[PDB]
């Protein structure tokens, strides 16, 4: 932060440095997705159909 | 010979140099004055009032 000068009766200011830590904050996104047993079904045929 | 005006005979070494400074200018009446209202310059981020 930045200083100022000043006389009379108002105390001498000397300058302030500032620390500040955040921290993160963890969420997620989901989505679903079906495939019916059918089509697995004609999906793992393995050289037969 | 003695003019009343600023004279100032010799008077050696000086200066004479102007810095183009970006300022807003108004034309009140007849005159042509600063319009300055400087509180992000100064008094920002300290703690004077």
């Amino acid at each position: 932060q930045p200083m100022i000068a000043r006389d009379g009766p108002h105390p001498v200011d000397q300058p302030v440095h500032n620390y500040m830590v955040k921290r993160i904050h963890k969420r997620s996104l989901s989505a679903a997705f079906a495939i019916a047993s059918e089509a697995l079904s004609l999906l793992s045929n393995t050289y037969v159909d | 010979s003695i003019p009343p005006q600023s004279n100032s005979d010799s008077t050696t070494a000086g200066l004479p140099v102007n810095a183009r400074v970006p300022a807003d200018l108004v034309i009140v009446g007849d005159k042509l004055v600063f319009l300055e209202a400087l509180e992000r310059r100064v008094y920002q981020a300290t703690r004077v009032a």
